[PDB]
């Protein structure tokens, strides 16, 4: 009946509890003690981005470090050189709620999506000298919040309708879909070896699944509010969560449950973004408090801020190659910070 | 894509002619085009220019003053007005098409070019190779100098390779130094470095024979050199 | 000026797209944004369809201003995620049919979310013009059965203007700042055409009250 | 004595002008190329520059003013008074030019927000800057003893001048105001609550106008046109000058600070 | 579908409770190996210099 399978489930869930505390032999700032600290390390703008002209959402790098494409609210999505602060290419969207932009690995693509509940993928690369929508993929019932390329063809979204999709960019059409989590999905983050991927949802929970399976593989919990941000370690056997509760978690895959937590009590502000550096050590984290922190890592204290945006930050991503990272805020710039 | 050049005949010395030409099938606004010329026997010569937007315009030396070029956008066309006619002025002009952005490839298409027959600092290209004969299936190395060095301070070596198969227009095929095309077969490739450039392709077929110019895009004027013919 | 030829053509094309920018942001100033709400079957439609998938963007005129009007009432998810987006609309237009007081309860529900969404932080400024159409029909039930028989509060007449006065006094009694922004509530039904100079009416309002705030006046 | 009371004076000036010349120059700073979006902006940095100008010109001209006058001084003296006049003028034609485009604002919104030219401003203040510019050197090189010492014909360039001021800046600003005033009380004070940092900002800003900025003009008006004995004429200038000082202090602080929405 | 719902919840925690799993420990000692094996290519962590930093200029 009914009440055997929710005494089943709690049954379940209580030795999965139980499991995940008997591997649990000491804590993540146990072993990263008497390590020599990051310290306070200042990083400056090195550059403006001055072209949109209303709140950014969504950011992402190209695979090349020096391409960096951004959505805006004013239906523009505005790909820029950022060694020259030149606007390599500006497209109009047919709609400016966006909340998400991604980069293909190739180059030859971008991708966008929100309020619309479709993700347009246009093509960078044309006979003619415009850029041109190349595929519009729907089958979503609730608002695009993410969206990455696994390759020229591959794409994998994750929407407000509680589920992820994994796409045939050719076909337009959902490969797969991986459902069975409550309420709405606000991020994804590709594994390196594009293998797997984690999604943190409203339910307070992240979640990781396998792509050529289709299922899901572990549930890791512990925030107390909806998730807004999710990234994967540089390794691929981590990743680290922001959430509304104005907290960041680490969860490690092998472990199968959290390793630490970066918070602090003058912060009341929830995370928007969150990335990692080259060798994972620094987690640069976006608040909507207008700043953005640097957090070590391996410990949980802060490396430092870097603040120089006038209202929240929205987005931030870091270089395939380390050398910069860029945040986006509402107050309609694009900041290159080194 | 396509770019067709009108105008051209019979001009007697010292009068006047419009070039036109009318650019189908791409973005032609975004285009900035260049006016290149070629004589009857010799190698090609660059004319004019005129940005997107018909911003800044360059001309020859050769032919500053009694030249001009202009364009109309909406009717996606482009004009090469000139004047005072000399004899010097029989040639064959072609029309190229050439985008300016980080990873772009100038001069990718060029049209298909018109004849005009009149009554009778620069940095310098030289090809010391012509008239050289290769079985198909070799390896032919070709090599192009230069007065001083293309590299720039950016890192960008602004040297590009054209091909002109008998009876048809120069296409693009390398970019910048060891920058392929696109749509061009791979065994093409481009190197060098600095004064001394070198274009290498593996396995000739029976196609890829015809001359081959390099170009130099580091400063205007752009200078072409003297064509590396190939004979099977 | 230690540029390349092909750098000093670059920046030109970043300079052409600067300029197009700033003439497409310029246009996009000068047009009124309104944030479409209310419960399902609740004349929504009706005050959408006077004249000419996630948002449905309708974009119409009136006496030589621009109105886009996002309807947004099919995303069915978490609203307080996108929410936020819509933060600098010049009007909530607020829609709620009369006659659904007693088909748990709609018209409790459209109090619950006129309350929810009156009171968030985003829309603090925003000014809301309320909509209560259907009001042939609430005529029509208040004939044939009196507001009574489902609210308990309601100790006034049985009279339709009584219980349509009740309705609105209650319904601008569910926000808690008066001062920040001003609730424009309008009666209609099917048939009307005063819902558009209602709502430029009010969005002239705002519009100067947005040059007092330029000025700094205000 | 008098010569007391116009060195207090004269040091007063002193005082308020670096006061101003800071708040200038803050105004100039914070403003300069950002809030540029807002329309009422570009009409407050070109106001900020000129009262910036006046209050470094007059107090300049004080600090000279100790020295005695023969020979070194006297030539350059004449022509930064000259300079101080022309910086004046500007400041109350921009002053006039904001209280319009205030009333404007709220009195054709859909045309300000809709169809107003973006470069409105920017050639408006352009052309008060010319017109100013061609205006006092119409009375410099006209009036002054540097180049030409006239005095009927400098008494005529300089009453078009002071009826050209008061008649057409002192109407124009305080029938703006005035509309702007009564607008709002009947429009928009009867359904909501009353607006009383209007009505307090828009009165200070009237009064300040009135009692400060038009007194130097007044007394150019009444230097000429009557035989008032030299006695006061002293003292009636450096009432002038301390109250134009007064009003070119006191202007970024009540069109900056209280008009600071884009600054937070 | 309350059944179906359960079921499927049973099925998804019973895949999940299988998993194998190894000591925070290890794992802990895993991302400092990592972290201390690419410190060396870590711009962020330790400022290029103004020659080698594509940003500076
Ligand atoms: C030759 C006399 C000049 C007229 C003097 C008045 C100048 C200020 C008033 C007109 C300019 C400002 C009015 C429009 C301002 C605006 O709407 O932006
Ligand atoms: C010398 C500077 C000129 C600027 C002052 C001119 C302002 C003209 C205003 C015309 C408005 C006519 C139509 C108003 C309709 C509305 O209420 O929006
Ligand atoms: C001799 C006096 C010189 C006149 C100076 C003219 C000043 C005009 C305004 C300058 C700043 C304008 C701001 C840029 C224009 C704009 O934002 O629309």
């Amino acid at each position: 009946e009914l009440d055997q399978l929710r005494q089943e489930a709690e049954q379940l869930k209580n030795q999965i509890r139980d499991a995940r505390k008997a591997c649990a032999d000491a804590t993540l700032s146990q072993i990263t003690n008497n390590i020599d600290p990051v310290g306070r390390i200042q990083m400056r703008t090195r550059r403006t981005l001055r072209g949109h002209l209303a709140k950014i959402y969504a950011m992402h790098w190209g695979t090349d470090s020096r391409l960096l494409v951004s959505a805006s609210q004013d239906g523009k999505l505005i790909i820029w050189d950022s060694y020259t602060t030149n606007k390599v290419h500006a497209i109009p969207l047919r709609s400016s709620w966006v909340m998400t932009c991604a980069y293909a690995p190739s180059g030859n693509y971008v991708a966008c999506g929100g309020l619309d509940n479709i993700c347009s993928i246009y093509n960078l690369k044309t006979r003619e000298g415009n850029v041109r929508v190349s595929r519009e993929l729907a089958g979503h019932t609730g608002y695009l919040s993410c969206c990455r390329f696994l390759d020229d063809n591959q794409i994998v979204t994750s929407s407000g309708d509680t589920t992820c999709a994994l796409w045939d960019i050719e076909t337009g059409q959902q490969t797969t879909t991986f459902t069975g989590h409550t309420g709405d999905v606000m991020s994804l983050s590709l594994a390196p070896d594009t293998r797997l991927f984690v999604s943190g949802a409203c339910d307070a929970s992240a979640k990781l699944w396998d792509v050529r399976e289709g299922m899901c593989r572990q549930t890791f919990t512990g925030h107390e509010s909806d998730i807004n941000a999710i990234c994967f370690f540089p390794n691929g056997n981590a990743f680290a969560t922001g959430s509304d509760d104005a907290t960041c978690r680490l969860f490690d895959l092998r472990a199968d449950q959290e390793l630490m937590t970066y918070s602090h009590d003058n912060i009341i502000c929830g995370i928007t973004s969150v990335s990692f550096s080259k060798s994972g050590r620094l987690l640069l984290a976006g608040y909507d408090d207008f700043n953005c922190n640097v957090w070590d890592a391996l410990k949980a204290d802060r490396a430092g801020v870097l603040a120089g945006h006038d209202n929240r930050v929205s987005c931030l991503g870091v270089t395939d190659d380390g050398m910069a990272v860029a945040t986006g805020s509402w107050d309609s710039f694009l900041k290159i910070w080194n | 894509v396509q770019l067709v050049e009108s105008g051209g005949g019979l001009v007697q010395p010292g009068g006047s002619r419009k070039l036109s030409c009318s650019a189908s099938g791409f973005a032609f606004s975004s285009f900035g085009m260049h006016w290149v010329r070629q004589a009857p026997e010799k190698g090609l010569e660059w004319v004019a220019y005129i940005s997107s937007g018909s911003g800044t315009i360059y001309y020859a030396d050769t032919v500053k003053g009694r030249f001009t070029i202009s364009r109309d956008d909406p009717k996606n066309t482009l004009f090469l007005q000139m004047t005072s006619l000399r004899s010097e002025d029989t040639a064959m002009y072609y029309c190229v098409r050439s985008i300016y952005y980080y990873g772009s490839s100038p001069f990718d298409f060029w049209g298909q070019g018109t004849t005009l027959t009149v009554s009778s600092s620069d940095i310098v290209m030289t090809q010391a190779t012509s008239s050289v004969p290769v079985t198909p299936g070799e390896s032919v190395s070709i090599s192009c100098r230069s007065s001083k060095s293309l590299l720039h301070s950016n890192g960008n070596t602004y040297l590009y390779w054209f091909l002109q198969r008998p009876g048809q227009s120069p296409q693009l095929l390398i970019y910048r130094m060891s920058n392929l095309a696109s749509g061009v077969p791979d065994r093409f490739s481009g190197s060098g470095s600095g004064t001394a450039f070198t274009l290498t392709i593996s396995r000739l077929e029976a196609e890829d024979v015809g001359v081959y110019y390099c170009m130099q895009h580091l400063e205007y004027p752009l200078t072409f050199g003297a064509g590396t013919k190939l004979e099977l | 000026c230690t540029l390349s030829a092909e750098d000093k053509a670059a920046v030109e094309r970043s300079k052409m797209i600067d300029r197009n920018l700033r003439e497409d942001g310029e246009k996009a100033a000068r047009e009124v944004k309104l944030l479409l709400l209310g419960a399902g079957e609740s004349g929504k439609s009706t005050i959408v369809k006077q004249m000419k998938t996630g948002i449905v963007e309708t974009h119409f005129t009136f006496k030589d201003l621009h109105f886009k009007m996002f309807d947004v009432g099919a995303q069915r998810s978490e609203r307080k995620k996108w929410i936020h987006c819509f933060e600098g609309v010049a009007a909530i237009i607020f829609c709620v049919a009369l006659s659904d007081y007693d088909l748990m309860n709609r018209m409790h529900e459209s109090m619950k979310l006129f309350d929810s969404i009156c009171n968030n932080k985003w829309f603090t400024d925003t000014s809301i013009i309320l909509f209560l159409n259907k009001k042939d029909l609430f005529e029509e039930k208040i004939k044939k059965s009196p507001l009574t028989i489902c609210y308990q509060e309601y100790a006034g007449s049985n009279t339709y203007e009584e219980a349509a006065a009740y309705i609105q006094c209650q319904f601008e009694d569910l926000n808690k700042r008066k001062d920040t922004k001003e609730i424009y509530t309008h009666f209609t039904c099917s048939t009307d055409t005063k819902n558009v100079q209602f709502v430029f009416d009010a969005v002239t309002d705002v519009i100067i009250k947005n040059n007092l705030k330029d000025c700094g006046l205000f | 004595t008098v010569h007391t009371a116009y060195l207090v004076l004269s040091s007063l000036a002193m005082f308020t002008c670096l006061c101003g010349m800071a708040g200038n120059s803050m105004v100039i700073w914070l403003l300069g190329f950002r809030m540029h979006r807002n329309p009422f902006c570009i009409y407050i940095l070109n106001l900020a520059a000129a009262d910036l100008l006046f209050l470094f010109s007059m107090a300049s001209t004080l600090s000279l003013e100790t020295q005695p006058l023969v020979n070194t001084t006297d030539k350059v003296h004449e022509l930064m008074k000259r300079l101080m006049y022309f910086a004046y003028t500007v400041g109350l034609s921009l002053l006039t030019a904001i209280s319009t485009q205030r009333c404007l604002s709220v009195l054709f919104p859909i045309w300000f927000k809709c169809h107003r030219p973006r470069h409105l401003s920017a050639w408006v203040c352009g052309l008060l800057w010319t017109l100013c510019l061609l205006m006092n050197g119409l009375t410099s090189s006209f009036c002054s003893k540097f180049l030409k010492f006239n005095e009927d014909r400098c008494f005529r360039v300089d009453m078009v001048q002071a009826a050209l001021i008061m008649g057409v800046l002192t109407p124009v600003m305080t029938l703006s105001s005035l509309t702007l005033f009564v607008w709002v009380r009947r429009s928009s004070q009867q359904w909501r609550r009353q607006p009383t940092r209007l009505f307090v900002v828009v009165l200070a800003s009237v009064l300040v106008f009135l009692i400060c900025s038009l007194p130097l003009s007044i007394y150019w008006f009444v230097l000429y046109w009557l035989s008032l004995p030299p006695e006061m004429q002293v003292l009636c200038f450096s009432l002038s000058r301390l109250s134009s000082s007064v009003s070119s202090s006191a202007n970024p602080v009540i069109y900056f600070l209280v008009g600071s929405r884009r600054s937070h | 579908a309350s059944i179906a719902q359960a079921r499927k919840l049973v099925e998804q925690l019973k895949m999940e409770a299988n998993i194998d799993r190894i000591k925070v420990s290890k794992a802990a000692a895993d991302l400092m190996a990592y972290c201390e094996a690419h410190a060396k290519e870590d711009p962020l962590l330790t400022p290029v210099p103004a020659s080698e930093n594509p940003f500076r200029e």
